[PDB]
């Protein structure tokens, strides 16, 4: 039951930071000691996401 | 001549100090009061929220460390003239102490106070005055500090 | 705190509004302010459920503060709305009035130069700069001088209502005036010259920006050191205003006490508020303390 | 039986200890058997009187 | 009309004069509608003599005697039955 | 910059009707809890515009 | 720099202002370190006092009060290109009106840690806890005129 | 050596770096320390609450956690011809969250204790003994962004 809202708020911050680091955004992306690389890191965090919404769909079954 | 190469010595150790002392001062505040909880509410549960404060604005004690170890160190400079970094020692030595000396008196305050509340609840708002003539203490220091490191960069050549 | 004997004026109606919102101003997050927001309205619309089960040691509190909260989270949206960061992250759904140079040196230090102005909270340029932390300090500083002022002014209008509620003729002349005379004269004048201060263009207008605590103290040291006034005739003001706020002193001291027996009373009620008042507007500042924090 | 109980225990709790307190508040006043038995005082708001 | 509070409404103290007979009744109705703050009368009277200290028993005695039902209640597969509509229908004494 | 007193100004009869034409029931929680809010609402905005209108200083950034 | 004003002078105004600070401070946390302790154990069973026997706690706060006075006046009185004379002179005040409020902390918590015991036990002795704690402050506020004095003489003929 | 990058200048970076990890420990070595005692004492008789009542170790080494980071940060911006300055805030950074980190070990040391004992008997006083050890951590958090800050700020604008 802990996992649900856990999950319920991390799939839209994985999505909206996800968002925001495939529009090569200067607050997150640019600096030079920022990673750079824009395309895998929203890869990687579209995959984060769909994991959380996995443990959502998960937990939520058992209701 | 004016600004020596140990210049910075000084405000280094006084932004160390700043958030050094501050965090003895209210780790032994909120141990004392911790201890004073949990040795209480093992017999009350149900007033533990209102008897966490001691901890709360024993820790303030800590934050204002922390505010003044970045109000000062963000004056520190390669180039910073002997008296600046004199004078950020001093700040970070007056705000360190005088929390420390804040944290000794909430600790003890706040122990005392959540014994006498374990019996009967109107204690709590004359712990509640004490502590706070406690923790204006380490409010003069944070005026003590932030007025020093003010005046730290006034005319400095 | 104290139960409030009668009809009087209180301080349970101002609360509900003055509370949430001093402590947005030491929380102001979007990020933050929204999970306990949610967490308040999760525990408002389920309220029916909850009026018929126990909360338990969890929440017992929360349950008593059921409606705070709610309120509470209100403000910090909009702290977080002017202190632009959300987890710590400014937004950018209003373009920055701060142009960078079209040219910057990879490594190199880099100016900004102010082409324009933002609408609502800090401008999303300070975000990750050097200087920024300053400019924060240092607005914050201002801010919460400013807020708590008019906490002050609000409440102490409030014992003028009190007073004048009841016929309370040698009261109000006793403690009133004197006091407000005090804390205008001080600390609203602080808070005016601070204004002022943000108005006038000091780059612009090439008239260097006097120091504030200085321009606040050097009163009570001598007046007329003035290193750049803030306006016409400001050494004036200075000696003007300190003179009514020292002889305040008396007036509060004096007048009250008149048939005194309760001279002994009047002399503690008048030093604790003077030193009390100056506790309360050095207090302020850690609103500013618990922002940075 | 604790069924047939149950179905109505707290009511009766509930009741009981509405009586108790009444009771407690009866004892509160300044009764007297060699008169009118019963006469007190109270604070009232003037509002609803 | 409002009778909203700033800080206080102005309230009175009222004094009671009631039949025998009827008295239980009053407190009865007087406590559901709960308004009115009693202030002292006969406290120089100690507990073990009040006026209605054998009531008092019997009333301690019947509560010992609920909290025994309830005890067999959590004891067995069963617990308030009526808690659902009970609490409701004292909720519902309000203005009632 | 007058803009702030423009606003000080809408926002004060914004908060000046909603007085009057608050509901006429509840009116002291109501009124009280709207007005403060307007006000220190828009004296928190005051601070952050006067603030953010006349910087004294100019950000350092040493990367993009 | 120039030897009537070095480059280490001004470590002893600092270092005033930091003393007068954290003495004042402590003298005024044990004060109230003391007079808390004592006051809830002394008005837990009786919490009808409670309100008045915090005079000591104001005591300890009023000689805080004092400390902020004395380091804000020295501190506007620093200086980089500031002489030897000023640096030493508020060296001096600061560590004598901090260790004159340290030691009137020391008194007022002590002196109220009795009172209050004493005044819940007979309330007639209230009057002689308040005299005594007047006593204490004064002390303190000695320490205070040493320094506004010292400070006074610190800028005037100044080279 | 020339006069802002000196020979010795090494030694405050190196002793900072060290510093931060050994006061870290020395906090999370009493902490780990005085809770084992109260976890041993208290889940003895009570061994359901051995899974929980373990948090303030992992708390303790949280603080060593953070020791390890600002000291591996520090080791890192190490330099042979660094210059003091930098030496001088590795070392300040180093002090100020190793002994910050030993008063927080200190404190949730003597917390996680009492409250272990206290969860014996009574088991809803876990939640306000994780809420105390939150608020002992803040303080080697604090120590955490005060070392970080300067870490970051000693390398920067550096001759």
């Amino acid at each position: 039951w802990c996992c649900t809202v856990l999950s319920a708020f991390g799939v839209v911050i994985l999505s909206v930071i996800a968002h925001l680091f495939n529009t090569n955004h200067e607050s997150f992306v640019g600096s030079i000691n920022d990673p750079e690389d824009g395309p895998a890191v929203a890869h990687t965090v579209y995959l984060a996401a769909l994991v959380y919404l996995v443990f959502f769909v998960f937990c939520g079954f058992q209701v | 001549e004016l600004c020596p190469v140990y210049a910075p010595f000084f405000g280094a150790i006084g932004c160390a100090s700043a958030i050094i002392f501050t965090s003895l001062g209210a780790a032994y505040g909120t141990a004392k009061s911790g201890v004073g909880i949990c040795a209480t509410c093992v017999l009350r549960p149900d007033l533990l929220f209102k008897n966490i404060v001691p901890v709360i604005m024993a820790g303030i004690i800590a934050i204002y460390g922390l505010v003044v170890s970045v109000l000062v160190c963000y004056s520190l400079g390669q180039k910073q003239a002997l008296y600046t970094g004199f004078i950020q020692l001093g700040a970070g030595l007056s705000v360190g102490l005088s929390g420390l000396a804040a944290g000794f008196a909430i600790g003890i305050v706040g122990d005392a106070g959540v014994r006498g509340s374990s019996q009967q609840p109107r204690l709590f708002v004359g712990m509640i005055l004490i502590l706070i003539f406690a923790e204006v203490l380490g409010l003069y220091g944070l005026i003590v500090a932030l007025l020093l490191n003010s005046r730290a960069t006034q005319d400095v050549v | 705190y104290g139960i409030a004997q009668y009809r009087e004026i209180n301080a349970g109606l101002p609360t509900i509004v003055t509370f949430p919102f001093m402590f947005a101003i030491m929380f102001g997050d979007m990020g933050h302010g929204f999970l306990m927001t949610l967490a308040a309205l999760s525990l408002v619309l389920n309220e029916k459920k909850i009026n018929k089960m126990k909360r338990g040691e969890i929440f017992d509190m929360a349950f008593t503060g059921r409606y705070i909260i709610l309120l509470m989270g209100v403000f910090s949206m909009y702290t977080g709305f002017l202190y632009n960061d959300i987890f710590s992250k400014t937004m950018t759904i209003f373009k920055s009035g701060w142009k960078w140079p079209d040219h910057w040196k990879k490594g190199e230090s880099i100016t900004a130069t102010s082409v324009g102005t933002y609408p609502i909270g800090l401008d999303w340029a300070w975000h990750g700069t050097e200087n920024a932390l300053l400019f924060s300090n240092s607005y914050k500083m201002k801010l919460s001088i400013l807020m708590g002022f008019i906490h002050m002014t609000y409440s102490y209008f409030f014992s003028l209502a009190n007073h004048l509620y009841f016929n309370s003729m040698i009261d109000i002349i006793g403690n009133f005036i004197p006091g407000l005379l005090f804390m205008q004269g001080i600390f609203g004048y602080l808070s005016v010259c601070i204004v002022y201060k943000w108005a006038v263009d000091w780059v612009k207008d090439g008239k260097p920006a006097p120091g504030l605590l200085n321009m606040l103290i050097n009163m009570f040291l001598s007046p007329g050191t003035i290193d750049d006034e803030l306006y016409p005739h400001q050494a004036k003001v200075q000696v003007f205003l300190l003179l009514m706020a020292l002889v305040c002193i008396p007036w509060l001291l004096l007048v009250k006490p008149l048939h005194g027996d309760i001279m002994i009373h009047q002399v503690i009620h008048t030093i604790e508020f003077c030193l009390n008042c100056v506790s309360h507007t050095a207090s302020y500042l850690r609103l500013w303390a618990l922002s940075l924090a | 039986e604790l069924y047939a109980i149950a179905k109505e225990l707290d009511s009766w709790f509930q009741d009981v200890t509405r009586e108790k307190a009444i009771f407690e508040i009866l004892n509160k006043s300044n009764y007297d058997t060699n008169r009118k038995i019963l006469i007190a005082e109270g604070w009232i708001p003037r509002d609803e009187l | 009309k409002e009778e909203a509070i700033f800080r206080s409404a102005e309230m009175a103290l009222v004094q009671f004069y009631i039949p025998q007979e009827i008295s239980r009744d009053s407190a009865y109705t007087l406590g559901q509608l709960g308004l009115v703050q009693f202030r002292d009368l006969n406290s120089k009277v100690r507990a073990f003599q009040r006026t209605f200290v054998n009531e008092i028993r019997r009333l301690d005695n019947v509560e010992r005697q609920y909290r025994y039902f309830y005890s067999l209640l959590k004891k067995h597969d069963i617990k308030l039955y009526e808690g659902d509509t009970d609490k409701y229908l004292d909720g519902s004494g309000e203005l009632y | 910059f007058y803009t702030v007193v423009g606003v000080f100004i809408v926002v004060s009869a914004m908060s000046v009707l909603f007085w009057i034409m608050a509901p006429k029931n509840n009116q002291a929680v109501w009124r009280s809890t709207v007005i403060l809010t307007l006000a220190m609402m828009f004296l928190m905005w005051a601070i952050t515009f006067l603030c953010q209108l006349h910087p004294l200083v100019a950000p350092r950034r040493s990367d993009l």
